[PDB]
């Protein structure tokens, strides 16, 4: 109940939409840049804690 | 050199410069004047956002309260001659110039003067210092009260017969409350007597021992016919939030006065939140110099 | 407050020329520190 | 209340650097990778911690 | 919600002014997360004003918490300031390296190619590609410590709604202490071995640091004399349009 | 100068890191002073 | 509710407020706008006004120099068909555009191209950077001089039939100059013969044991016929002080490679002031991917 309230739900798409485009990132090119995994574990982080 | 600095032919200079030169110089003064001008009135008006206007921040300076006098003497000199009409004219207009104020006319309808006890009475509070009940009402001050000195009936006011009056009045403070001594066996000798809480008392003497017995009868005129000031016109309350507001007057007749001599008069005013000072000779207590030469 | 508002007209000059005395000698001083830093 | 009026404003710098964008000369699909950028910006982090 | 605007315009004028990248991701992250939140958790300990005792209920259907005279202080007059400043800072380091102002538009598409080794800048000189990256991250280092500046004044024209900082005070020790702690996590950043291989913040010289100074004593004076008319004008246009 | 002007190309990062670790240090502990000040 | 907050006829009002309030806060917008904006300007004046032209104020970060190339090769790899010509084309045309601004009709006349020792040679001098001896004089480099790579005889350039060049190139620095390894005992192999001190010598090599033996043989081309950089075309004044200015360039011919297979070359430049980096690949040294497949 708690994961899924107040503002968790902007959040939770933020990290979702965060660990999508590294993935569409990472299997487009071996070289992409990782401002999402780190912004998606974040983000998440502040939902978890 | 004394004419070519002045003007020459050839650069078309005068003073030393051309006509460009004068003109950029000219230009650049009235921007940075301007510029200067605009920063001082700006630092100007955020002052006048700073204060208030119902009330002077700092009241420090004015207490406790001065005691002035009509008339206007120059020195703190009262000399006249009583056959010669052209001698106590600058002090009738005076007398006048106050006392002109007072007329009935002016204090008419229920604002913003309303009536007050004949007898003198404690203070009256009419709220604080706001601007949410509007324009405060003053109780109403007669000309009769005042009985020989008013001008109603011996215009001159008495400097016609070797007999003058002194219309004495305290200085209005903003927010002061005047609080008189008490019935303490402590308290001056003159003030046991007549010993009304509601006055504050004014009482005048002679400066030096001598001068006693050179002076007459002091006949103190006032409201109640008391010798003071009734406690019932305080506090003022400014002019913003009192305007047409009339402050009480003690007149004081000074009869048998000596002839062709210079006597010293020392008035003084007594009271808790009042102090005298050696350097300023008019806080609280006044001096004035009288001669009925005649 | 009201009738005995006394302390609305009322100024401890004393403390604040205290104060301002301390401040001045102390600005004194510094300048003499600074002044005789070096030939020393 | 609060996130109806943050969602409010992330639509309307969208849209509006959408049209700004097309007005530059940019395509289609960059121009509307741009209007996902824009509104992932105005997400406030430590408003819930 | 101050913070905001600095942080997504100079993504905006990467788009259509073409120039270098202002504020990097992982910058972002350490204000959204490191500086403002001490700051944040402090101005709860806030005193009264006024008496709280003494005003009538709040009416639901009309004072809410987040109204449109906020969003005119933080989105449209606050952050702004905020937001120039930081491209102040950011212009300032690219120019003493050799990059002015007027050869920085356009130059984004070649500046971000990973295939040449030769960008001349405004004095005629060469740069590799990395070469330039270690520029434009000292940007995004002095860029976020322009943030935390900024944020000084922004912490304290936020203590007080209407009131003067004069009047209330600086009693709240918390407070003080976020603006402390605020100053040093920035200085921990920027100086530590190891931040350019695990952040990428670089070291920032000296005279950096004081080019958001001025911006910061303009917020403050700003918002002093804006809660001083409300002060004296109740009622009137300042109130109806910038009181929260 | 002329030739061996090498020094135009060389900064001291070292010592300004450690001058700015130091600074960081000190404002960190005064932080931690004011904030037990009262506490004691 | 959703009709009348954006439209009502009984106030007369717009979203909310009237014809006078958009007014009111769209001039107050304008003007605080307007002020910020002269603000911003006046603190990039200021800076404009710090900075010298003739000097960057910080060169840290660009030393020691970097060495760039021509071709304009996408991941360092020049991979291309000696039978389809469509695939070479995108090297040609950047090689051209590299070649082309050493043409002799842009050297010409005494300024400010002028004639310079046909064999290497020691610094030169043109004064301090300042703007009193004006635009100063840079030294001519010929096509010719690059005898096999100048595409006045093969346009081409060698791609045609299994034989690439590579046109080497060192970064424009402001006042830095070259510094090569002296005759001591400690000096990489290689660079013994031939040591003519006022050449920076380039040689390029297999980054790994084994393609040693599949790369041929590498004939570097250069002024004087030496690999490397003629010291005279230093310093560099920058480009206010020395437009029309042109930097040496050497010539690589990777004759002899092996047909279909990816050979790693990497080539480096050596001296005192030069110095590599384990982060950036491109500083002093660089590296190549060739693989002539047919
Ligand atoms: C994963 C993500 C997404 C992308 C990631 C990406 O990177 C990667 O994953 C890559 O994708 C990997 C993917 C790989 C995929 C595959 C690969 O593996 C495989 C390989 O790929 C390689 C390629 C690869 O190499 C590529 O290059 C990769 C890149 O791709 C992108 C490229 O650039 C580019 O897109 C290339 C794509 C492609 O080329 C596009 C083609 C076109 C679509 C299309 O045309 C092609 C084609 O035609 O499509 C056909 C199919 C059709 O059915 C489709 C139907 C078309 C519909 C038409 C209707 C259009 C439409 C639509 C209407 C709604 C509106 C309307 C206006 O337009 C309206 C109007 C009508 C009327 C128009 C009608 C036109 C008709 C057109 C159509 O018909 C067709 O075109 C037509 O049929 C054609 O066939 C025909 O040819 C036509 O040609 C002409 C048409 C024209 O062209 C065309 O129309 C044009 C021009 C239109 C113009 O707009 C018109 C203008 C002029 C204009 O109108 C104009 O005039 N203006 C005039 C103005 C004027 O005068 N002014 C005068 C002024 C006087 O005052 C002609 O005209 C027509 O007539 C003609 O018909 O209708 C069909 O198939 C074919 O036909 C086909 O050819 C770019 C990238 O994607 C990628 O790099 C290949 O080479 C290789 O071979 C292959 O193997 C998520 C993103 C992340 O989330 C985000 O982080 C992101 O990363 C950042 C954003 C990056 C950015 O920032 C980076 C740095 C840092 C960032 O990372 C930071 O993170 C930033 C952050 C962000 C935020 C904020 C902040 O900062 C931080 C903070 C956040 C944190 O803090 C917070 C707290 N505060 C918390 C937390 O949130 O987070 C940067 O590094 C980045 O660079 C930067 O971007
Ligand atoms: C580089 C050159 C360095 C030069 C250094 C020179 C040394 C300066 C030496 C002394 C200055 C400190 C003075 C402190 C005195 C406080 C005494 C005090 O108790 O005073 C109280 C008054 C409030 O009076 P009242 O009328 O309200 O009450 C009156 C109430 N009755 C009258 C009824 C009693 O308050 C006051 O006088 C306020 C006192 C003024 C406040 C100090 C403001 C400092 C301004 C700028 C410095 C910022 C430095 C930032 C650090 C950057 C580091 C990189
Ligand atoms: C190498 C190292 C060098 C170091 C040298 C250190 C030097 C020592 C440093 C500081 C000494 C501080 C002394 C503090 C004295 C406090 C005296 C004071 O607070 O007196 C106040 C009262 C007068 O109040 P009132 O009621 O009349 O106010 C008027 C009220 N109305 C006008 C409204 C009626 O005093 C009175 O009555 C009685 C006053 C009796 C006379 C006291 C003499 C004080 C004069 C000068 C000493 C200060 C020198 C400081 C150094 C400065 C260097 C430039
Ligand atoms: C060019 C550079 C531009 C920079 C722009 C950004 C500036 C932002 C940073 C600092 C701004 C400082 C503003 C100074 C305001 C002082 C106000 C003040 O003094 O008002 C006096 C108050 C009022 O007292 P009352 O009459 O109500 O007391 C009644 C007591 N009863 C109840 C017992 C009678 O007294 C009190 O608040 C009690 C005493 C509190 C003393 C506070 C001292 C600490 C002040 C600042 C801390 C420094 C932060 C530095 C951040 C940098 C980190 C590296
Ligand atoms: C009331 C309570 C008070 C408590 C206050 C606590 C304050 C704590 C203060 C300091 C402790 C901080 C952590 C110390 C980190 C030491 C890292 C270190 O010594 O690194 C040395 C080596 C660098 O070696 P090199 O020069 O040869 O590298 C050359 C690399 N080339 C050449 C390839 C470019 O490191 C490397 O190699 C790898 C670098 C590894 C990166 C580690 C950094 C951690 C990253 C983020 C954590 C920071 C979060 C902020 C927390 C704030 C708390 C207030
Ligand atoms: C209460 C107040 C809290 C204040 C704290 C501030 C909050 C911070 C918020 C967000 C920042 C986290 C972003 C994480 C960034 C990871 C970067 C990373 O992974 O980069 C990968 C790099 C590779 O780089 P390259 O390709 O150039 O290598 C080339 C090597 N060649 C060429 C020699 C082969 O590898 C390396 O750096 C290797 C070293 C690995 C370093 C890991 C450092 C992790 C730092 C923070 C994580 C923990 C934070 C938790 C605290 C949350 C607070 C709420
Ligand atoms: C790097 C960043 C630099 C930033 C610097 C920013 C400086 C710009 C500051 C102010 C410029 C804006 C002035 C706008 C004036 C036109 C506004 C106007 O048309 O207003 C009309 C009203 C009069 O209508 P009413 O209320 O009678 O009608 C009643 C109608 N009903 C019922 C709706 C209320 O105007 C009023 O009320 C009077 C209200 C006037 C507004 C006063 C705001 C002053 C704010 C700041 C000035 C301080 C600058 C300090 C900088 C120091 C630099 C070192
Ligand atoms: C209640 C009371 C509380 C009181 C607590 C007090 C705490 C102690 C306070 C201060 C301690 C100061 C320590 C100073 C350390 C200096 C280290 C230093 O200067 O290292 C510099 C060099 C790296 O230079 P580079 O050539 O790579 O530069 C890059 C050149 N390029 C990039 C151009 C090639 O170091 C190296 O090589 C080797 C580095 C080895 C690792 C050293 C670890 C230092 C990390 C953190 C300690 C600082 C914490 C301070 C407290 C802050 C609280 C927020
Ligand atoms: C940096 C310099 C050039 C800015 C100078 C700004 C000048 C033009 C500004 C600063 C403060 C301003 C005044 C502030 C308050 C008022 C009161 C109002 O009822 C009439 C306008 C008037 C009198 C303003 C006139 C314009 C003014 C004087
Ligand atoms: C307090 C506020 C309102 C003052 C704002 C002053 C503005 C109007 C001033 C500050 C600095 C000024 C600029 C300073 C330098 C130049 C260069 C010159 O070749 C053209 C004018 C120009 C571009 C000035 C235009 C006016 C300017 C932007």
């Amino acid at each position: 109940r708690q994961l899924f309230g107040g503002f968790s739900i902007l959040l939770w798409i933020g990290a979702i939409l965060c660990f999508l485009a590294y993935g569409i990132q990472a299997a487009t090119e071996d070289e992409p840049a990782n401002d999402n995994l780190y912004l998606g574990v974040v983000l998440s982080t502040v939902v978890i804690v | 050199g004394w004419k070519k600095f002045l003007w020459d032919s050839e650069k078309k200079e005068f003073l030393g410069r051309t006509g460009s030169s004068w003109f950029k110089i000219f230009l650049f003064y009235l921007i940075f004047y301007g510029c200067l001008a605009g920063i001082f009135i700006g630092t100007i008006q955020v002052l006048l956002l700073t204060l208030s206007d119902f009330e002077p921040k700092y009241q420090d300076r004015v207490a406790p309260p001065g005691l002035s006098h009509a008339p206007y003497a120059i020195k703190t000199e009262i000399s006249f001659s009583i056959s010669n009409p052209k001698s106590y004219e600058s002090f009738v207009k005076s007398m006048h110039k106050l006392m002109d104020l007072y007329n009935e006319s002016s204090q008419a309808g229920n604002s913003p003067f309303e009536d007050c006890s004949d007898t003198p009475a404690d203070y009256i509070k009419r709220g604080d210092l706001d601007d949410s009940q509007g324009q405060k009402k003053a109780c109403r001050f007669s000309r009769m009260w005042l009985k020989n000195c008013s001008g109603l009936d011996d215009t001159t006011y008495g400097y016609a017969e070797g007999k003058p009056c002194v219309v004495a009045k305290l200085n209005r403070i903003i927010g002061f409350y005047p609080k008189p001594l008490k019935n303490t066996t402590d308290l001056p000798e003159e003030l046991q007597a007549n010993y009304n809480q509601y006055v504050l008392p004014l009482r005048c003497a002679a400066k030096r021992e001598e001068d006693r017995e050179k002076i007459g009868s002091i006949e103190y005129f006032g409201l109640g016919g008391y010798a003071g000031f009734p406690l019932q016109y305080y506090p003022y309350y400014g002019k913003r939030l009192q305007k047409k507001y009339l402050q009480p007057l003690l007149a004081i007749q000074f009869t048998n006065l000596t002839q062709n001599m210079e006597l010293r008069i020392e008035c003084k005013v007594y009271g808790e939140n009042i102090d005298y000072s050696e350097k300023d000779r008019f806080r609280g207590r006044f001096e004035v110099k009288i001669e009925v030469k005649s | 407050e009201g009738p005995d508002n006394d302390e609305r007209f009322t100024y401890d000059y004393y403390r604040l020329r205290v104060v301002g005395l301390i401040v001045a000698a102390v600005l004194c001083v510094i300048g003499i520190i600074i002044l005789l830093a070096g030939k020393c | 209340h609060f996130i109806h009026i943050i969602t409010g404003v992330a639509v309307f710098l969208g849209v509006s650097f959408f049209i700004l964008s097309l007005i530059l000369g940019y395509s289609w699909l960059e121009a509307v990778i741009f209007l996902i950028g824009i509104i992932v910006a105005n997400v406030p982090e430590g408003l819930l911690a | 919600l101050t913070s905001n605007i600095p942080e997504i315009t100079p993504f905006l004028v990467f788009i259509i002014g073409n120039v270098p990248l202002p504020l990097g991701t992982v910058t972002i992250l350490c204000i959204d997360l490191g500086t403002d939140m001490v700051p944040a958790i402090s101005l709860a300990y806030e005193q009264a004003e006024s008496d709280i005792m003494k005003r009538q209920p709040r009416n639901p259907k009309t004072d809410k918490l987040v109204n449109e005279r906020l969003i005119s202080m933080a989105y449209g007059q606050i952050g702004m300031i905020q937001a120039l400043g930081g491209f102040f800072s950011y212009f300032v380091i690219l120019a003493e390296n050799g990059f002015l102002p007027m050869d920085l538009i356009g130059k984004r598409v070649r500046w971000d190619d990973r295939w040449i080794s030769d960008v001349e800048d405004s004095f005629g000189q060469q740069w590799t590609y990395e070469q330039r990256k270690i520029v434009e991250f000292t940007c995004h280092t002095s860029f976020f410590i322009s943030i935390v500046v900024v944020q000084w004044a922004d912490l304290i024209i936020c203590k007080t709604r209407r009131n003067s900082i004069f009047q209330q005070g600086m009693k709240n020790k918390i407070l003080i202490f976020g603006l402390f702690e605020e100053t040093a996590l920035a200085a921990f950043l920027s100086y530590c071995p190891g931040t350019d291989v695990a952040l990428r913040m670089y070291p920032l010289k000296p005279s950096w640091w004081f080019c958001a100074f001025p911006y910061s004593l303009i917020i403050f004076l700003y918002d002093e004399m804006r809660r001083f008319i409300i002060r004296r004008s109740p009622g009137g246009w300042v109130e109806q349009e910038t009181y929260y």
